[PDB]
């Protein structure tokens, strides 16, 4: 398409343009032109729950180049040997399997489709709607592969291990672009900010920087409705080619879990960290008379754990006859407390619902 | 050693790994890894112990203190866990996540 041709033309220009005081405005506009185009590709009911059935409280995506290490990894994590489709590179997404960890069903997807150089947009949507990604590397040759995986993921608006930047943009009527600043800005000039805002055809606005924002950070904020921020774990396979001191050293890299898929080393850690990053919320049900069961929590998602959500998870009707809920736990500022439907629960809260 | 500066995987490959004297390295055998793992896990436990003292107690933890010292939902819950567990045959259960094993089926 012309739109896919337009992207390559900009990537090309950027690569042959040296970066100085004189070129920075244009390059700022180019980055913005590029960002806008890339979002248009996502523009279309997509991803998990649509393009594949959602089969857990969380869905977790694996991204890696084909290898014996990665096949063994998936087989081992899921308990079932790789199926015919998990060996095809023309295939775009597979489900290696569903696991249960601390009571939560977690769907594990493999996403070879993200690496390929209608259905192409389905794999992208799936990737974007995962709760966590594992990036599988061979620690004997990590850089080339890491660089491609990241480019492809960033390219489709996924932001790995990031919180949205603290920039406020208030759109104005008159008087052009006005800029506020907390911590001094080491990466943006006003020229570049204007470059981005004008490319976005924003005549007049008030922008407040509470972070040492980069030009990409600003763009991310402008593109906030389509950016997907997600935890990613760098799985560094093949540590048996290293040494103890080298292994220790990998733990100085954030979000890395070094493993050996052959020996099983650190698979336990891998799963623990996965759980930690997914931030699911187990609620323990307690009837008025008896105690909470602690055996069968209802597991809610990080961004969907209201008392309302708890109720619905148990049965559609409950909301209609809801008086209130009695809650013990970290979500309430006194033990216990009565709360309403909109009350946001926290992992291992204990809950007793009451009838209207 | 304490709080040490963080590194990238790039930094690791390009400069950090090479600072090491290769003739002093400890082989990563089954035995040496087991010893390293033993200490690794012990540190986690010590780190967690310190965090526990500062974290608000969980609803679970609160009931447990209260223990150690009206809506009948049965029908809906029974049904829910039944549904939740019906496909259990094809799903590997890690339980509480302690001491997992990694046997492959089929």
């Amino acid at each position: 398409s012309t739109t896919v041709e337009k992207i390559k033309a900009i990537e090309d220009e950027m690569a042959r343009t040296q970066k100085n005081k004189a070129t920075s405005f244009h390059l700022g506009q180019l980055k913005a032109k590029l960002a806008k185009l890339r979002r248009e590709l996502l523009t279309s009911g997509a991803g998990i729950g649509f393009d594949v059935a959602r089969t857990g409280v969380a869905s977790v995506g694996f991204v890696g180049f084909p290898s014996v290490g990665k096949s063994t990894l998936l087989s081992k994590l899921t308990g079932t040997e790789s199926e015919a489709a998990e060996y095809e590179f023309t295939t775009l997404v597979t489900v290696p399997g569903v696991i249960r960890y601390k009571g939560a069903k977690i769907q594990m997807l493999d996403l070879p489709g993200i690496i390929d150089g209608g259905r192409g947009k389905q794999v992208i949507a799936v990737a974007r709607t995962c709760n966590l990604l594992f990036i599988i590397l061979d620690v004997n040759k990590p850089l080339h592969h890491k660089q491609i995986i990241e480019k492809e993921l960033e390219g489709v608006g996924i932001r790995l291990n990031k919180t949205p930047p603290d920039i406020l943009i208030k759109k104005k009527e008159k008087g052009g672009i006005s800029i506020t600043n907390t911590v001094p800005l080491t990466h943006l000039g006003n020229d570049e900010i204007r470059a981005v805002m004008s490319e976005y055809r924003i005549n007049s606005a008030e922008i407040a920087f509470r972070c040492d924002a980069t030009v990409d950070d600003l763009i991310d904020v402008l593109e906030a409705s389509s950016r997907r921020y997600m935890p990613a774990i760098y799985v560094l396979n093949k540590i048996d080619s290293l040494s103890i001191e080298e292994l220790e050293l990998l733990y100085r890299i954030p979000n890395a879990v070094p493993i050996s898929s052959g020996q099983d080393w650190n698979l336990d850690e891998l799963l623990q960290v996965m759980w930690d990053r997914l931030n699911l919320v187990r609620i323990y049900t307690k009837p008025k008379g008896q105690i909470p069961d602690f055996t069968d929590p209802v597991v809610l998602r990080s961004d969907r754990c209201s008392v309302k959500d708890f109720c619905n998870q148990i049965h559609k009707s409950l909301v209609d006859d809801f008086r209130n809920a009695l809650v013990y736990g970290s979500s309430v500022k006194h033990q216990p407390q009565y709360v309403g439907l909109s009350h946001i629960l926290e992992d291992e809260d204990v809950v007793t619902i009451l009838k209207k | 050693l304490e709080k040490q500066p963080k590194i990238t995987l790039e930094e690791f490959i390009e400069t950090e790994r090479g600072k090491l004297d290769k003739s002093k390295l400890t082989p990563i055998t089954i035995a040496n890894f087991a010893q390293w793992k033993k200490d690794h896990v012990i540190a986690k436990i010590n780190a967690e112990k310190k965090l526990s003292s500062k974290r608000k107690p969980t609803g679970r933890e609160i009931i447990l203190k209260m223990s150690a010292e009206a809506w009948d939902l049965t029908e809906f819950t029974d049904a829910l866990k039944k549904a939740d567990h019906q496909d259990d045959g094809g799903i590997k259960d890690y339980g509480d996540g302690s001491n997992p094993t990694f046997d492959i089926k089929k």
